[PDB]
């Protein structure tokens, strides 16, 4: 039993730093911005109608 | 290394006589094609992982 | 749950440039139909030209 | 490519009478993804008006 | 019994975020607007009449 919980916090630990990893990186970290889509002028001149 | 700039050459060679294989009309919309079952694959995926945050 | 909405953001942003790019194959296949008509045309008018029967 | 001008000309009304129907309904970040739709096109018929009278 | 029980939860958290992720895109979420078909204004031209 003890031997195969390290076995599982192998895997865990392997898992999230890959993926914490690739959550840097510009784009990734841009596309959290809620404006982030560049539409924002025509946007607001829409809002002006 | 003399045997890394021998095999940059070599190796670019072969990467651009396969470039110009590439016909734009045909490989154009193959390149949507991709990109679009590619989302069908992500979508399963995800969804699978946002099961787990339910459980 | 703060990774989910990361992954739900960015299955959108790539919905939006599939629909993108499908709209601009649209007006580069046409394009390049175009381009090789002129190309097909202007080969013909050159060899008109080198056989030049009008001068013999 | 006289045809694909008329289709994109009027495939960008529809998109912007989505955006302003979001608006009322306050949805304004379904209303951005509509005018995301609108610019593509009006973009690319703007290459057809460019090519149609040169040709 | 208590075996048993989270087969079945498991398989209702399965259904429910494939489908709850497929309730988003455009097309889907447009749907549900009410006067999204686009015929208001010819609607209105009949009702003026």
């Amino acid at each position: 039993f003890e031997r195969m919980e390290n076995k599982v916090l192998d895997m865990e630990a392997t898992s999230q730093a890959a993926g914490e990893l690739a959550g840097f990186g510009i784009e990734n970290q841009f596309a959290q911005l809620e404006a982030s889509s560049g539409v924002e002028d025509e946007l607001a001149a829409l809002k002006a109608s | 290394g003399l045997f890394d700039r021998l095999g940059r050459v070599v190796r670019a060679n072969l990467n651009d006589l396969v470039s110009k294989a590439e016909d734009p009309e045909k490989v154009l919309e193959q390149a949507v094609i991709d990109m679009q079952e590619d989302l069908v694959q992500l979508r399963q995926a995800v969804a699978r992982t946002i099961a787990e945050e339910k459980r | 749950r703060t990774m989910s909405e990361n992954l739900r953001r960015n299955l959108a942003a790539l919905e939006a440039k599939i629909s993108e790019a499908k709209t601009k194959k649209n007006m580069l296949q046409a394009r390049a139909k175009a381009a090789k008509a002129n190309a097909e045309l202007q080969q013909t008018l050159a060899a008109a030209a080198a056989a030049a029967a009008a001068a013999a | 490519t006289e045809q694909r001008l008329n289709q994109d000309t009027q495939e960008a009304k529809k998109w912007e009478d989505r955006a302003k129907l979001a608006l009322t309904n306050g949805e304004e970040n379904l209303a951005r993804e509509a005018l995301a739709r609108k610019k593509s096109l009006t973009d690319t018929a703007a290459a057809y008006q460019t090519q149609l009278a040169q040709q």
